[PDB]
């Protein structure tokens, strides 16, 4: 939408990544709400509580289809690892929480109109042209306007420093979140197998004890972890990235002295809070903007006008 | 847009249609997965009952399932929702014909566009008031384009005609839907007896089936059978209103028993239809440009005109 | 959209009741269309038609096939499993297309489609004309608006004739009113009167001997409370929906809505020479009053000879 | 879309809590559909109608088609299962329409739309005007001019048609105790019955003429998954009925229906602004808890004096 | 869309036929997808591997469900004929393909941006002011300007397509690949429609797995993929009807010269001259569309047009 | 959409292959999703561990219907190539980074930007007036907007000259999509023939079942092996499209734009050397329709600027 601008490479690819860890929660919720079973086949020969393993006939275990589905379900739920059941409902919440965290930025009111009226004066001044003569160094009254509206903007945003709080906040909540996902899911993606002993000891309903069952979406699932964790290990590089960014210098702090030691105009001073961090993104985004905005924060501009 | 010229008729045919077609998806969508046909055996091999035994595997029963569903059920209740479907796709085709054509929809168009213009006109409304400068020229603009609409329209005769050829198609697809409906409709049944020869194959030959489908097919086919029989009657209304009375011929004598003039020439053929269809729709759009039409009215506006200048 | 001006609380509420029919009516039918079903047992002893019901437990041996379980299945639920537990969710589609119908009838009728419409497009235009706010106000002015103005109060004046004739808005509305309000009678008459006989334990007698062997099958109907559940919820929502149309019939009896008087208009304003308008054109200026007054008020003043004789006034000062 | 600037974080937050709860809705009710059976396996040592649960081990053989097997899951489900493992979902779906009616019965009431479609209007206008930046510095043309005076006593007039009414700051007063309430039931009857969500379950339905045996032993196998989002919707719940709680705060802790403009008719020149009352008063402070620059560049189109500086400024430049 | 006055009567109807086609894929392909199998019993008396066929008590196989399972898919894979099991597929592609030849015109850049230019400048002169002032035969000074570039704009597109004939030569290619395609579509499928049949007989030696060497399946979804096949073969031939039509107004009129005598006569500027190659083309498939596009267009291609509007702009 | 004018004809064509390779991955997967399985009877006889296969009456197998379940459920898992289970994943994993190698042009902030802004002067270039008084051979306000649009020609000339930002992201993204039809080609050529209809599984489950090896049939087995040549094909098509783009930037400097031919046809001959980036850019807006570039290029003759402040003051 309007706040292309505002989202610079961090934030336009994690959120494709974001979007590509939603689509293999959704394939995997579809896989769990469809074929999600357990194959469950009761181990004649027991030893130790265990499975035994000691033409050729089929072996009769005298089991109705109904004795086989109850075993089925109590070996699904007691024996599987939970992991391997609620894998895609933890992906999908993950990734609904970091979209809350990367969204929470713009659905904020206080820092939605913020961020709104910094786009919309910044649009309305890039629109301006006379900022071509500015850097070259009724249209009058629109610039004359427009000068009194940036400043106005100014002495409301640089008070405070909500939206550089916050977003430190979600930079931070999502590196942590990162740094559990990929903890807990490197310790507990070992525990999805294909092929698990289950023992349930429902002896009384069926007439076995130990029985072995075969998970069929287990590889699928096992791989699909593997990529979730490839992807979660490539958000937390960049969110990594960003918290150095964030730390590389004080983004509260914008100073425009390059700008305006290349243009004429040398009285603009140092943005602070908001305005600074916001023309922070800016520069990231596009330094044109930033450059060709910083005119008419001067006021030796107005004195040409 | 020409929902203007559409009376009510076609306009309830048309939401009829769109009834008929959500009725045939339904019914595609009923055939597709919950279509299925249930055939045991004739014949086989405080009391105590014991259940017969078929010796039957479950694909000896499905085979006996799909080779009588293939051959005892009756192709309409097979095919019920298909037919529908075609049928409501031919009605809703056919339903803009006389919509649809070209030069028609240039003629509806420039007769909309007169209409409205000459209604937005203040002239009319100041000539009605007055019978019973800028503007005054675009009165005669106005005049001037109905004396051009006259001489491009009137002389035709497509459009009463081709409108006739689509109320006669609508009335004749109409019977014969009710009619094959009507005698195929006794054909969708529950129990059905199923004679295939699949002796070789499952022992026996002679099977009961039911439809487990067959009430909603027939409740969906009773259904169309009275979306049908209402398309009918909105047709064969239409047809009595087209051939009653005349539409090569408007009268415009209400007019002249309203409006003191009586120099009004009655119009005629395409010209007399579409005022037909405009006084079905908004009478007071005739009555008002029938004051638009008379040539006596136009050498009033003349020498009105005259005396302005 | 642009049509919610003459849709008023009691309209807007039987809208999302229909909304939310349809919706049961959705469900239940997608509810049939999977997994509606009749899981049928044979009775092993039987008394006249009537099951007799007379060192470890063994099941009953029924020696019935698979098929000849879904033929038993298949007969019960044609033959006596009740009609209304068969055809709820399509009855409820049918009483909700029929009041969406209703409720949408002069909408898509044109000859009182055209009135609704012409007095749409004339009432947003004189809401948002300037002519109207120097009007309640109450020098020089813009030539552009001078004739935008004229051509309203003109086209309004014309508009007056068009429909003040006719009575054919407040008849479909009255006659749409009473159609609903008797349908919701004969529905909620008829469904609470079939609602008990959903029932999940149902005995058949089908007389199928010939085929499987046994008389009297207990069959049970799964989607039994699930449907007398959603039959509640539905008869909930059509008594609220027959209360709405109750009321709205009530109002439409109560008060003449074919004669509206701008006495408390024409007293407020210094325009006293407000006619009071009748017939459809006083029908939907009492549907706007329910909806808003502020666009009566504002037309109101297009309606008064003395505000056009200013008008002619500035407006020949201003030529 | 435009009514975002009525919308607080409060308003936000409770409308993205009812989205996800009616996803979770959604959900339960596609695996109620499809996949909530219930495996019931007879108990063949029965002891006063109780389960006993008492050279290679041989399966048990009970006898029973597959049918009666269906008959058994079918009435064991429908009489010893719980109705709040069988109708959660849509509970939760009917308690979040609740929720979502009475967030939009404020924008669906006719009334009170229209009074807020005239309010956005009018603020957006004023916003947008060019006079009130002048107003916030302190020329215009004669256009400029013109729709200034025609927005100044177009805000004269909605000051007297709206402020008289205080429909709309009751509606929302109604809206938030109902909305409070049905957290409270909502919030007390499933931690109340959420324990009865089980795996294992003991059905005796009496189905011997029948079946053959008394009691069963049944396994919902939806039942967990059904626990665990039960108790993922309480979280959200009890989330909406804290954000709700303070909003109840937020409209007790103040009169809501009195607004004082002393900021700015001591931050701007204008020391004449009327403090404004009921339905105006309420719909700005939302405005202030949405943005205060709104409210204090509409502050500037209610002063007499402000007008009176617009009406000299025109005759210099006329 | 705006494309709409480019697209003639054949040409909408080929559209909506591909979309009919496009329905008959996606049903065959659920069908096809979801309740395609085949339950194949086998033959208990064998004659020379051929079925004897020669109260009742039912056949015994003494298979189980299983084995019956891959009966039906070996059966299913190894004997049933291809055109039954991809008749959907082969639908959906030759769809497509059709599809993807009738919008080659409309997506490749070359010719787009030359539609995309003339549908421009047809728009603005038909929304133009002063266009419909000389279609009538004192204005604006701006309106009047913008005219003569108008004018400016007509010649040097004029300059920039009368030098190629790419869009003519595109759209004759299309229709070719169309016509051959219906060809092979229509003869192909005339040949395999009989392959669907009910009651198959599969042979397929697996009589070490389940006993049995020879089975008769019967395929479900082959009446009803028989009938949709044949009512596919129709629409395909109204397809190719229309298609060859358009082949015929290749050939009946040479559309790189499309001459202005009708318009010059009925008009006063009886002074134009004649265009040819894309724009020829272009003011053929406007004509096809409506007349009175190409005609009002007239009024900015000439030259006593341009010097009355020079006239004019001096006046004005 | 507005980055239209920025797409050629191979652009476009890789677009509609990468969308009909989603389509049929997605196909796929739904495939493998619901029908894919492999029904796998037992051999009772056998030699050596393997299948001897030595009225007719059926063979009793004596086993249950979970035990068959079983069977087909460890034979999918075994023994059954990993390309015939994960074909549809691979193709939609492979044509999501095809998309996203081709979109990234315009996703990357810095290359974004850069041929947004392009864009905008670019329309409103072939919307301005004296782009066609220029071309020709004025209003206050239409001369006002030409020497607004004149400057910011020239800025962005400079501004866009100084790095090849988006020749490079270009040149990287065309070579990604080279090597990575090249590594599908042959791994996908290499395992196709291993999706076979018939396959022997001998998976040693005689403990739970009481057979050892076992024939299974792969019901979507040929369905996958013809989605797997219409992938090749799709994919030959795609790599022959991307070679040729590699073989268009390598063949001449995309870096250098010789405007001799429009300058000598047009009246303006002082028309300068566009370079580097911007040479890029309108490489490719060559590649669309030569008409925008001389409609663009009559706004970067200094003897306009001259003329048009000259038309200005009069
Ligand atoms: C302990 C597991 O116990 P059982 O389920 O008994 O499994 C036993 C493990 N062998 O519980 C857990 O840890 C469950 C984890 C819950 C995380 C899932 C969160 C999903 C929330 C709702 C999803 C929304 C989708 C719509
Ligand atoms: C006799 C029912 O007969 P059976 O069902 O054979 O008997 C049931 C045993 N009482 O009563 C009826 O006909 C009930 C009427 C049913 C009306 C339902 C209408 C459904 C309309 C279908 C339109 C659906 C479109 C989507
Ligand atoms: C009393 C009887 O329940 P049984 O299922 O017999 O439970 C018996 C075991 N306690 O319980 C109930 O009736 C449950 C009441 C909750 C009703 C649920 C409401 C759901 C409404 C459906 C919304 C439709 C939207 C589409």
């Amino acid at each position: 939408p309007a706040y292309r601008i505002l989202k610079p490479w961090w934030d336009v690819f994690t959120d494709y990544i974001s979007i590509v860890m939603l689509m293999i929660a959704v394939f995997g919720g579809t896989l769990q709400v469809d074929q999600d079973k357990m194959i469950c086949l009761p181990c004649k020969w027991v030893t130790k509580d265990s499975c035994n393993d000691s033409g050729p006939t089929g072996i009769k275990y005298d089991l109705d289809r109904h004795q086989y589905n109850y075993v089925d379900a109590v070996c699904y739920e007691n024996r599987l690892h939970w992991f391997a059941k609620y894998f895609p409902y933890l992906v999908l919440l993950h990734t609904l929480i970091f979209l809350a965290c990367s969204n929470f930025w713009f659905k904020f009111p206080r820092t939605s109109s913020k961020l709104e009226h910094f786009v919309s004066i910044l649009l309305k001044c890039f629109d301006s042209p006379w900022t071509t003569r500015a850097l070259s160094e009724k249209e009058g009254e629109q610039a004359k306007a427009l000068f009194e509206k940036v400043k106005k903007f100014r002495t409301h945003v640089e008070e405070g420093d909500i939206v550089y709080r916050l977003y430190m906040r979600q930079t931070i909540i999502k590196v942590i979140k990162f740094a559990l996902i990929i903890c807990y899911t490197v310790y507990y993606v070992h525990n999805i197998k294909f092929d698990v002993d289950c023992t349930v000891d429902i002896e009384s309903l069926t007439g076995y004890r130990t029985y072995r069952c075969a998970h069929p979406l287990a590889t699928l699932f096992k791989i699909l972890a593997s990529f979730y964790i490839s992807l979660v290990i490539f958000y937390g590089l960049i969110c990594m990235y960003t918290l150095w960014w964030m730390l590389r210098r004080s983004l509260k702090k914008y100073s425009f002295e390059s700008i305006r030691e290349e243009s004429s105009y040398s009285d603009i001073p140092d943005v602070k809070n908001d305005f600074a961090f916001m023309l922070h993104l800016i520069d990231q985004y596009d330094p044109l903007y930033s450059k060709r905005f910083a005119v008419f924060l001067s006021e030796v501009s107005e004195n040409k006008l | 847009a020409f929902r203007v010229l559409k009376p009510w008729w076609d306009v309830f045919t048309d939401y009829l249609s769109v009834a008929m077609l959500m009725i045939g998806v339904f019914g595609c969508t009923l055939q597709v997965m919950q279509d299925k046909i249930i055939c045991l055996p004739k014949r086989v091999q405080t009391v105590e009952m014991k259940g017969l035994k078929t010796d039957l595997d479950l694909q000896q029963y499905s085979f006996i399932n799909q080779m009588c569903y293939e051959r005892a059920l009756h192709w309409y209740a097979k095919y019920f929702p298909y037919l529908v479907l075609i049928h409501t796709l031919v009605f809703m085709l056919c339903s803009n014909f006389w919509f649809k054509f070209p030069g028609s929809s240039s003629k509806i168009e420039h007769f909309i566009s007169i209409l409205g213009k000459c209604f937005d006109s203040p002239w009319t409304t100041r000539a009605l008031s007055e019978v019973s400068k800028k503007e005054g020229e675009q009165a005669k603009a106005l005049f001037e384009k109905v004396k051009k609409f006259r001489l491009h329209v009137e002389e035709g005769d497509i459009l009463y005609a081709m409108y006739v050829r689509q109320t006669v198609l609508k009335v004749i697809k109409f019977l014969i839907i009710i009619a094959y409906n009507s005698a195929l409709v006794s054909k969708v049944q529950f129990t059905v007896d199923c004679n295939v020869d699949i002796q070789d194959m499952t022992g026996y030959k002679n099977f009961s089936c039911n439809h487990t489908m067959a009430h909603l097919f027939s409740k969906l086919s009773f259904c169309y059978l009275c979306f049908v029989s209402i398309y009918g009657l909105t047709c064969l209304y239409t047809l009595y209103w087209l051939f009653y009375r005349s539409l090569r011929e408007y009268s415009f004598e209400y007019v002249r028993q309203e409006t003191g003039i009586d120099d009004i020439p009655d119009v005629k053929n395409d010209f007399a239809f579409m005022l037909h269809m405009i006084d079905q729709y908004d009478p007071l759009y005739s009555k008002r440009f029938a004051v638009f039409l008379s040539e006596v009215s136009e050498n009033k506006l003349k020498q009105l005109n005259l005396n302005n200048e």
